[PDB]
């Protein structure tokens, strides 16, 4: 009888091991698997850029200045050129005249229309553009409005345009653009607002076509007076949805592929509508566009707060698919002394102008292979069963046969 | 005191102690309840199986 | 602005914002001379608060944004996170008024009434 005690004494211990394995399975654990994937091709990403200056000086009209002057620190709250004028001679004269509102009658005004008309024009900025040996043009850039205003996306892959592709590492197989940032067109800076900057240049974001830019937060800078090389590495991150993980596949609201940025732009929009009863002109939805006074009084502070300071309003669920681009930047000078005169003549500018306004930007991949990092289910059904039946043989000597035998017996 | 004090606690975002499931927590910045994925780390009680429940108990 | 006020109220009160929107004389942020009761007296000191905000500090309490933290205790409702006098001041006008609302009692018959009474 000592045996039947020992047999069910080994059976008890088997039950414990088995419930452990079952409890583990119902945690739905995951592990992370790293891999390097060699490729014959890569989809070239989308490339969004913005001039750091939001409004062309030569495009600001009396009416513009009337509605938006205070926003841009060109006017005080009395609609007057402030005596804190940190301006040269000619520009003050132009602005004084433009600010003469005596017997002026205000016409309708809209910030979106104002960005669209006054913002820098890709057709003037783009001195040249090449992708993989092929010449590209302003028609290859899609307009996208952002917090910086009127911006441009290369290779947006929208409106049925196919996504461009790279097939080798290195500079020849990417994008090269020459731009004129047009500093003579920069708005005089007479104060500090969210729409003005102390800086000259562009902001750039390299991103998947399935995600909108968030260029004020996640871009990188590029300076005039240099050729900048940006050597990229693609990394693909894959997460599991529930019950294994907490990644979110799609959103059934403003954007139809889910990404952190889509999430943040949704939140920001809901937050502005909720707190200001208006949206900024780059945000999606139906709500009215904030007036310049609303930008100044409510929308700029609310968005600044939400980004910088709020800790709970927006907390975005991780997306199941994330494409990320590691980047190595470096710079050389443009123009050389030997090329300044040539560039000056070619674009009808002085050499000083070329030196202050021209930049070249090269974006390309180091190598074609991309890295993948993936959450894998760590203990599926097949693994649970084969583990249970392996513990049988360890505790009892039980088997798939030994088990079928006890149905013949019973 | 209009809503319980646990309503103001952060839910355990991204923390896994088991299976992830749809849940709802009170967001003290929106002042309303919001969907999230709960992974069984019972760190506090700011998590509900349904939106209405969360809105009933914590909305006020 | 009134979106923040409305949220401050929700932070501390289950009474739907509608019931305050046109109630009495002053609710919400409307002018008059004689308040109908205690609740309407809250709005009064609130309207009185905006009017000082405007005239002394140059705030635009009906347009401007401010932030606030909703806490467990209505009393603990916090305005200290604001980074300017105006945002500080107007946040406090709204904090004062939402607390006052908690003291005062609400007569549905003083809600959306005839203009003659004020
Ligand atoms: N001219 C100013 N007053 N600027 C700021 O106040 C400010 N700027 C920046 Cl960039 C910031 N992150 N927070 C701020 N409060
Ligand atoms: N990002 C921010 N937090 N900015 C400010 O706080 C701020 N900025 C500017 Cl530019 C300004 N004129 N006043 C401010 N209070
Ligand atoms: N711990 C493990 N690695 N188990 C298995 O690999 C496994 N075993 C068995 Cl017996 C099976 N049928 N399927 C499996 N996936
Ligand atoms: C999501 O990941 C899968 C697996 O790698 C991939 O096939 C798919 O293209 C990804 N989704 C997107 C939108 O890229
Ligand atoms: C170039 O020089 C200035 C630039 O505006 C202009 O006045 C002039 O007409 C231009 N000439 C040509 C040939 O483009
Ligand atoms: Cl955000
Ligand atoms: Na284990
Ligand atoms: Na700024
Ligand atoms: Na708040």
């Amino acid at each position: 009888v000592v045996w039947a005690l020992c047999f069910m004494g080994s059976l008890a211990l088997l039950a414990l091991v088995c419930t452990n394995r079952i409890q583990y399975y119902f945690l739905y654990p995951h592990v992370t698997k790293l891999d390097e994937v060699a490729a014959t091709r890569l989809t070239f990403p989308a490339v969004t850029f913005c001039n750091l200056n939001e409004f062309r000086f030569s495009r600001v009209t009396k009416n513009d200045l009337y509605h938006a002057g205070e926003l841009l620190a060109l006017l005080n709250n009395r609609y007057e050129i402030p005596d804190t004028q940190t301006a040269d001679e000619k520009q003050l004269e132009i602005l004084q005249d433009k600010a003469n509102f005596r017997n002026f009658k205000p016409k309708p005004f809209n910030m979106l229309e104002f960005y669209d008309r006054a913002g820098h024009d890709i057709r003037e900025m783009l001195l040249s553009c090449f992708f993989r040996g092929e010449q590209c043009s302003p028609e290859d850039f899609k307009v996208v409005f952002t917090r910086y205003g009127k911006c441009y996306t290369f290779n947006a892959g929208q409106d049925g345009k196919p996504r461009l592709i790279t097939m080798k590492g290195g500079t020849g197989n990417g994008l090269e653009i020459m731009l004129d940032i047009q500093q003579d067109e920069y708005l005089p800076v007479w104060g500090e607002t969210d729409e003005t900057s102390f800086e000259a240049g562009i902001k750039v974001q390299i991103h998947s076509q399935d995600e909108p830019p968030l260029i004020d937060q996640l871009g990188f800078g590029v300076a005039p007076g240099f050729q900048t090389f940006v050597s990229c590495q693609e990394q693909r991150l894959i997460y599991l949805p529930p019950p294994w993980g907490d990644c979110k596949a799609t959103t059934g609201e403003f954007y139809d592929t889910y990404s952190i940025t889509a999430c943040r732009i949704d939140c920001e929009t809901r937050y502005l509508v909720e707190n200001c009863n208006c949206r900024m002109v780059h945000m999606p939805g139906d709500a009215p566009y904030c007036t310049p006074e609303q930008y100044k009084e409510c929308a700029d502070p609310a968005l600044d707060f939400l980004v910088e300071k709020d800790n709970e309003y927006c907390v975005c669920e991780m997306p199941c698919n994330v494409t990320r681009y590691g980047k190595e930047l470096s710079m050389v000078k443009i123009p050389s002394k030997a090329s300044a005169k040539y560039l000056a003549k070619k674009y009808n500018k002085s050499e000083q102008y070329i030196g202050e306004n021209i930049l070249v930007l090269d974006i390309f991949f180091e190598a074609l292979n991309y890295e993948t990092i993936e959450q894998k289910k760590a203990y599926e059904v097949a693994g649970l069963l084969g583990d249970i039946g392996g513990q049988m043989g360890l505790f009892i000597g039980a088997s798939i046969l030994t088990v079928l035998e006890l149905f013949d017996y019973a | 005191q209009i809503r319980p004090a646990f309503c103001y606690e952060d839910p355990p975002f991204f923390q896994k102690c088991g299976a992830f499931v749809d849940s709802y927590y009170f967001n003290r910045s929106r002042i309303t309840c919001v969907h999230f994925f709960y992974g069984q780390c019972d760190v506090n009680q700011n998590h509900f199986t349904t939106m209405s429940e969360c809105n009933r108990v914590c909305h006020g | 602005n009134l979106n923040q006020f409305r949220l401050m109220i929700k932070c501390t009160n289950d009474r739907v914002w509608a019931d305050f929107v046109d109630y009495g004389c002053y609710c919400v942020a409307r002018d008059s001379n004689t308040p109908v009761d205690d609740l309407d007296r809250c709005c009064q000191a609130q309207k009185q608060c905006y009017d000082e905000a405007v005239k002394v500090h140059g705030c635009k309490p009906l347009v401007m944004f401010y932030s606030f933290e909703c806490r467990y205790l209505a009393s603990d409702l916090d305005c200290s996170g604001n980074n300017t006098k105006c945002r500080n001041f107007v946040c406090n006008c709204d904090r004062t008024a939402t607390l006052c609302i908690l003291t005062a009692t609400y007569n549905r018959n003083n809600h959306k009434i005839d203009p003659s009474r004020c």
